[PDB]
């Protein structure tokens, strides 16, 4: 795949004692926030506690989103992690409470156990009786391994799956009875009578041995929102992909809650929880905060992770100001993890980790100047400059990246403060806030 | 030929492993911005990094969009380029976040290499050969059909499947047409009737195509270039349902639906799986957003979230404002109308204003592109015009100068004509002068 | 579900079963409304004005608007010039049912979009092909999730 | 014949010479010589069709003739060139975004030309002899087509049999068949066959039997705009959306494919691009999003010439809070060349009033023309032009053909202008409803 | 007996043939100048020549502007179309406001089509479908029968298919229109009523007239009737469906192309002499509620070649234009639009003409009022307002009725004045009290 800004985190970097190493699993520093995120991770992994809101806060360029994706990598497989931002809630066909409930029900999971039969053998013959218009389809199949030969009756769906991936006689196919899979593993006869129409060159396979039917048990994970859309209308599976799930009624929700409770009590299904991550939470409206306040207190509610980089500011939809942009009743239900800005050693280690991941070799002096530039203006600026210094170095036909390359990169590409100082000196050149400008030279 | 204030821009014109020339590729001046765009173009062609944003800062009429066009032309036609205004994201059918994300998917390109072993040609006969021991109770027990195909320099007789006869009668295939049967899928495609077999001389409405060239059995490799957004919009819509709501939606208006992330995830997974086989090649493409000061704060937060994502390509942003309020926020003053966190994410490339000789060379370059001949005295007058007034006013005055030269039956542009064109078409600044002078609502 | 129905119930060779379900809510309309405003009558003008608005003053009528029909037959590529007048005056679901059309003029402005090319490719195509498996992922999600054997919840 | 006399019906085009020099009064346009010469230059660069995406703005005080000059440009442009005259209020729509509304206007103002070659056989069918094939493939037919002049017998294939059965055609039905393309129509039933059937069908139409030659040859030129191709290629049955107006935000891939294959169609030469003029009347009534999209959307090669009209001075731009010249941002005035109009003296008012009198068949006396000239130079031109017709009706009510000074005086007395209405309401403010919703309805306190 | 609304008493402008205004005629009293102005306007509309004319009526509340619009409406007659309209109705949630304005513009232009209606009534005696194949019936011979005689018809395949749609057998009274082709089955005949003692067949008697009845009609349609006739997002407007379609069609933005094509077809029909064009009047009451965007589209659309005469009415003074912040203007009309307008002023009233108004509305609503009661009502109308007196005519008649009297006396007027309060007295009560009246 491609390389992204958070690709260096491969876990969270904590021990069994919930104690973070100075640098482990691609993460360096932030010891208290890492320990708190590990505590919340273990609290999710226990699973018996539900509907607890955790709010990550700190300055920008600190690692709140890095901590969230670290929790996501350490969360393990088959556990949902819905990572949305604050502005996906606002929609034209969904209400805010409905979009939030859809997010909540996406974030929680159901692990369903099923029983499945495995049939694999050579095909002796296929007889298919289709109607005159091709609507009704029925027929018989005669599959065979070396020990016994059995004849099965076919339905409509199996015959339709047989037409695609055209199955001649003497084709070793695998039948999954529950999932309805047809998997032609190969052809085993290699008949002399070969049709000039057909272009298949399927590989030669050994004849299967053993018993024909094999029972296996499989587990698959499906969220509550997927079953809600599935049971909402007839063609719910298409609305799962096209997103045309317009305001599912509450009766569907009550009946699926009772149904998944019944599936839990039978041992058929298991409910695992998840983490719902909101990024830039302050972008939400006050009614979203009230619905989050009254929807965290439900039985099926995930561990909501909340991120903001903002101090005391105006809460949207209201005329006042509140800490973190969140009202006090939501801050009552939320435990706050704080984060702290870095020193020069942590910024140097961050840039070294970034350069080691980005397949860029740097010298010591180039790393020192990158550390100084990162501690001067911002860490993200130097992390971006590694790329253009790499590209300048390969344009200069040298493998390493030198101090002159990063100096040319610093001269070529601007940061925030320098662009501010260039705008302020040349205020007549750019369009002002009052829409006044001078485009003429003289 | 038609000119639309461009197409003198023919690439950046960077010299190989070096700085750019002063007057090359239709570009005059802007040496450092051209070097920065060359480094950016090499980074895109290196095909490693994703989610990198570049902001172009400059005054009005300075060559930002010309620089983006030069980036697009240097990348090539196979590299996608999606130009976009900031006003196009505001949709009334779908939320703005979905519009931005589908533009992100539209900027990504995919090249797929495939092979096709096909048979086509004029048909000579179609004999449904009846089987020996022809069962009982059914007439016409086909053992195989013999289809004799002829084309230029080749003619082949074929022994097909008993089942393809249903397609033969389904598409109304008779002797005297040209068909198209593939080796693997086994489907006919009646292209039309041959020109030689135009037996109905008086009245017929069949399509007539020439007899196809080459052998009947031609196996070739075909490349297909398609975006990821086309894959998403093809997967999301019902793909031949043959049901009442599928044809109901196919005949109705294609309303834009909010595509879920799940479909995007399966598309990315299967695309990466066929990348692993080597049968496809993913090419990223530059996305251009014009006057990004016009975007709302919600769009910037989703832009942040999309930039931290995996598959999103390089996005080039442009802004002419210097110190203005971010739209949707009431008192957040930030450089270029971009919030300081996004400002910290991107790299800023500034573009200096021009000089008198640079304006003169630009004017004469567009004059040779417009295919007009101008006296050097009138060229110097247009250079002084571009210094005292805006550059685009001197650029848009050339075509009325050409018309006023053509109505006097001379190809040369002479100073009285450009004086006449100045008297005829007022400047913006002189219109503001007559606006302030007049007291009759002007 | 609760059958909100009134029907023929037994109060207690073959015994025939006939569908007789009705809504208990009965909306009563007088005969005056139906026979005066909906049905044709000698003193009514419904048939006359209906013909005058649907056939006589139709803009797709080839008898009086042949130029527009030929224009749209150039654009769409219909082989028949009465297709536009027939399409504009049919119920839409009846138009859905009677839609099966394969001849089209090749010298027309109707186009085959990249998506339509890909749809014509995946009309009928097997597995192990790149160009079909990149576009059949809904069926792959249906097959890999064991979703044909999930019990009904609602 | 449906069109009536409008306020701008007298204008038949720009009154230019061959040297782009305006006559003092020609083709209904009086004065505005510099403005008419600038509009003529714009007309010539349209008719050359070599420059794409220019923005020209027409600025002037009210009742000066910016709209008049624009529709004069339209009249001098002639037919088979697209011309789209919309107001700024038509952009704001519920189911279509504003940006897509401007894209629809831009692609409605540019079109291509397509030539036809038709070999039509229009005649009344006498008999349809069918030669039934035993296998059923390639059915043969013997059509007996017949006009008033001649009759002959044609040979038919299987698909034309299918076409004549999928729409029901019988003896005495008037049809036309093209030989080259195979197009089938059904014009109706011939008038000679009207008395056979006592009650007509629901769909049955009566047409005249054709005259002259059976098989006729004709070439037709078709001008289709790019927006019509965008509508057609979007949906399966998209020709209804050309007329209902439900298009629904056609995606960019469709327009890109249409642009690239119109380009290669121009390459192979079946079509020729005809540029046009988009006239955005009252452009000050637009959001800043519309202005930004107008700036960035004029740099494509398939962009028309945009003409905009404004009577606004230094006012605020809609969607912002700062005042700008002409009600437009400085970015739009950067990519603009301004045609500036100026007000009229008494002679130009007299000639325009005389033209509008000759247009509405009103015969004006000389003293009444002078009185209308004085009322025009005092209040406005349009008040006097509206006074002409009611003065005619007053004169006709007095059993007179021409208008005198007394009919104009009575028309001035009965109908009020803006200034007299302003003074008449400023004198009595108690009777009218204020800004604060206060009124005195009692006639005596 | 007829109901009385607010404007029932006014029948027309009451003008002479010479154009002068009688003082008391047509239900009007006073207001001679605005009546003569509207008479000149209706002569302009009857001239059928000009398009896009506009007139604004200016004056205080309860001065008779809507009375003048209704007088214009009756003076033009039922032949000329009239579309009275409130300015608030343009703001719609299905389609944009400018398209609703243009829809009303097309609604104020009408046609006249002369057509004949020939019909066949009676009992199906015979029904013989002749095949004459070439499985497909060439024609069907159907004989009808009534009390005045019988008549045989020859019918096409489509009328036969419509007959099989209606389940017509032998002995059913049908309905066949020759031009349209509508087949309606009335029911089985009366002579076939005793074939069974009980069956579902509705037995209608035989028609007493001739089988064949022909008469001519005139079809008054508008242009907008045609544009909504041939622009359906979901077609099938012809088929009678008592239960509606499964998808509800939404109002859409009808393009200029359909307007041009409808105009071309209508011009073709007029040039054949089939149809006659009758331009009408679009009346917009309370124009001061129009947004500035509607004012801009009105500025554009008053220049069309097919636009009707537009009548606007307003009562405001120096008022901010709706949608603006700092644009004061007379009557809420922006100054660009007011150049195209012709403003006619409407005056207030005094005591004597208020008295003639009140006795006219007493005469029309047929309450007998005493003379001193009329003087008290006139004085009270001058003191409170006119419409308070107009609305307290009828409770005085009610209180006279409950006292078994037909003549209203003063005591009924004081009783109604004590029971029912005007705006000023209720505002005086409102100001003194503190707890929300
Ligand atoms: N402890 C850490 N480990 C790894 N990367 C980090 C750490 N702290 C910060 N970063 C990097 O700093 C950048 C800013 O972190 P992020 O949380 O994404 O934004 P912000 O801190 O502004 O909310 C990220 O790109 C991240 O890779
Ligand atoms: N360096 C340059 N060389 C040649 N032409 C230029 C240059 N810079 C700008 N132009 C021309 O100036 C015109 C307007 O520039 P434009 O790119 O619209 O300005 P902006 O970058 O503000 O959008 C364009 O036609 C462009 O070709
Ligand atoms: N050049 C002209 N020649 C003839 N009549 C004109 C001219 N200019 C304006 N008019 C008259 O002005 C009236 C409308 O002018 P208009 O175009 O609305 O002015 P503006 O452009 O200021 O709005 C029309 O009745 C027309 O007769
Ligand atoms: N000149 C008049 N003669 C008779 N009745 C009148 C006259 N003017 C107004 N009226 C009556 O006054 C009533 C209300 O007038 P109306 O038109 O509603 O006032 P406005 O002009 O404020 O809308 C109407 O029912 C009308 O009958």
């Amino acid at each position: 795949s491609l390389i992204a800004a958070h690709s260096h985190i491969t876990g969270l970097g904590l021990d069994e004692n919930l104690q973070p190493r100075p640098t482990s699993e691609g993460m360096v520093g932030q010891l208290q926030a890492r320990r708190a995120a590990g505590v919340i991770l273990k609290m999710v992994q226990n699973g018996t506690i539900a509907g607890r809101a955790v709010l990550v806060a700190g300055p920008p360029s600190t690692g709140k989103t890095a901590l969230a994706m670290g929790v996501s990598q350490s969360l393990g497989k088959d556990v949902p992690f819905t990572a949305i931002a604050g502005s996906e809630i606002f929609s034209l066909e969904l209400s805010k409470t409905e979009a939030l409930t859809q997010a909540f029900r996406k974030s929680i999971g159901i692990k369903i156990k099923e029983e499945t039969e495995l049939i694999e053998g050579e095909v002796v013959e296929i007889q298919i009786d289709r109607s005159i218009t091709g609507g009704h389809k029925q027929g018989k199949l005669t599959i065979k391994t070396t020990d016994m030969e059995t004849i099965y009756e076919l339905g409509n769906k199996m015959i339709d799956g047989l037409t695609k991936e055209k199955v001649l006689a003497g084709d070793v196919i695998s039948i999954d009875k529950a999932s309805g899979k047809i998997t032609k593993l190969g052809r085993s006869f290699a008949r002399s009578r070969d049709y000039d129409a057909m272009g298949a060159d399927t590989r030669f396979v050994q004849c299967p041995e053993g018993e024909l039917q094999k029972r296996k048990t499989v587990v698959h994970t499906v969220s509550l929102h997927e079953i809600d859309v599935i049971n909402s209308r007839t063609q719910g599976f298409l609305a799962l992909f096209t997103g045309d799930t317009g305001e599912i009624r509450s009766e569907v929700r009550d009946q699926i809650n009772t149904k998944v409770a019944e599936w839990k009590e039978e041992g058929k299904a298991e409910i695992v929880p998840g983490v719902l991550f909101i990024d830039e939470v302050h972008m939400l409206d006050i009614e979203c905060f009230s619905f989050i306040n009254r929807a965290l207190e439900d039985e099926f509610a995930p561990i909501v992770m909340m991120a903001t980089n903002r101090g005391v500011s105006k809460t949207r939809g209201t005329n006042y100001k509140s800490p973190h942009g969140l009202p006090l009743d939501l801050l009552d239900r939320s435990i706050i993890i704080t984060t702290k800005s870095y020193n020069e050693q942590e910024i140097k280690t961050i840039l070294s980790i970034r350069a080691q991941e980005e397949e860029v070799e740097l010298s010591s002096d180039a790393l020192d100047l990158l550390t100084k530039t990162g501690v001067e203006t911002s860490l993200r600026y130097s992390s971006n400059l590694i790329s253009v210094a790499q590209q300048i170095a390969m344009k200069r036909k040298n493998n390493t990246v030198e101090v002159e390359d990063v100096k040319r990169a610093y001269l070529l590409f601007l940061d925030s403060a320098r662009s501010v100082k260039y705008v302020q000196e040349n205020e007549s050149q750019y369009i002002d806030d009052q829409g006044n400008v001078q485009i003429s030279i003289a | 030929t038609r000119t639309a204030a461009h197409t003198h821009i023919k690439g950046l014109g960077l010299d190989e492993s070096g700085v750019a020339k002063r007057v090359e590729g239709g570009f005059v001046g802007q040496i450092e911005a051209r070097e920065a765009c060359g480094v950016i173009v090499d980074l895109i062609k290196a095909k490693k990094m994703s989610g990198r944003a570049i902001l172009l800062a400059g005054g009005p009429s300075t060559g930002k969009t010309a620089l983006a066009l030069a980036i697009s032309q240097e990348l090539g036609p196979k590299v996608p380029f999606c130009p976009l205004v900031g006003s196009e994201l505001y949709s009334v059918e779908v939320k703005k976040t979905e519009t931005l994300m589908e533009n992100f998917r539209r900027a990504i390109g995919l090249r797929i290499k495939e092979t096709k072993e096909v048979y086509e040609g004029e048909v000579t006969e179609l004999t449904p050969e009846d089987a020996e021991n022809p069962l009982g109770g059914y007439g016409k027990t086909i053992s195989h059909v013999i289809v004799g195909l002829k084309s230029a320099k080749g003619t082949k007789t074929l022994r097909l499947d008993p089942t393809i006869y249903e397609s033969i009668q389904r598409e109304k295939v008779s002797i005297g047409d040209v068909i198209y049967i593939e080796a693997n899928t086994g489907a006919v495609k009646r292209v039309g009737r041959s020109d030689a077999y135009a037996t109905e001389f008086d009245l017929e409405t069949e399509e007539y195509v020439p007899l196809p060239k080459g052998e009947v059995h031609k196996k070739k490799e075909i490349v297909q270039d398609v975006t990821l957004h086309d894959l998403d919009v093809a997967n999301a819509r019902p793909q031949g349902g043959q049901d009442v709501i599928s044809m109901m939606g196919q005949l109705l208006k294609p309303k834009k639906t909010e595509i879920t992330e799940k479909l995007r995830q399966e598309v990315n997974k299967v695309v990466a799986k066929y990348i692993d086989q080597g049968v496809a090649e993913l090419i990223p493409g530059v996305l251009f957003i014009d006057e990004v000061n016009m975007l709302d704060i919600e769009i910037f937060t989703y832009l942040n979230k999309a930039l931290e994502s995996n598959i999103a390509p390089v996005v080039v942003l442009a802004s002419n404002r210097g110190m203005t309020t971010v739209r949707g926020t009431e008192d957040v003053i930030s450089p270029h109308g971009v919030p300081p966190d996004l400002i910290d994410r991107l790299l800023i490339v500034r573009t200096l204003p021009y000089d008198k000789d640079e304006i003169r060379t630009i004017i004469e370059r567009r004059a040779t592109v417009e295919r007009l001949q101008v006296e050097s005295s009138a060229l110097d007058l247009l250079a002084t015009m571009g210094t005292e007034t805006s550059l685009r006013y001197a650029l848009q005055l050339l075509a009325p100068c050409g018309i006023l030269a053509q109505t006097s039956n001379r190809k040369e542009i002479v100073v009285n004509d450009v004086n006449e064109a100045k008297l005829l078409f007022l400047d913006a600044k002189r219109s503001t002068k007559i606006l302030e002078t007049s007291a009759n609502y002007l | 579900p609760f059958s909100f129905t009134t029907f023929g119930k037994t109060t207690s060779k073959f015994t025939d079963l006939i569908y007789s379900s009705r809504n208990p809510i009965k909306y009563s309309l007088p005969r005056l409304i139906y026979e005066d405003l909906i049905l044709p009558n000698y003193n009514n003008d419904v048939d006359i004005a209906n013909k005058l608005k649907n056939v006589k003053f139709n803009i797709f009528n080839p008898s009086t608007n042949y130029e527009l029909c030929l224009f749209l037959s150039k654009l769409t590529g219909e082989p028949s010039l009465n297709e536009f007048f027939r399409v504009s005056t049919t119920p839409l679901l009846k138009r859905v049912i009677e839609r099966t059309n394969g001849p089209k003029n090749t010298d027309s402005l109707s186009f085959k979009t990249i998506t339509q090319e890909l749809l014509e490719v995946t009309r009928n195509a097997p597995s192990e092909g790149v160009m079909a498996s990149l576009l059949n992922v809904e069926k792959h999600a249906y097959e890999r999730e064991y979703l044909n054997c999930i019990q009904r919840g609602y």
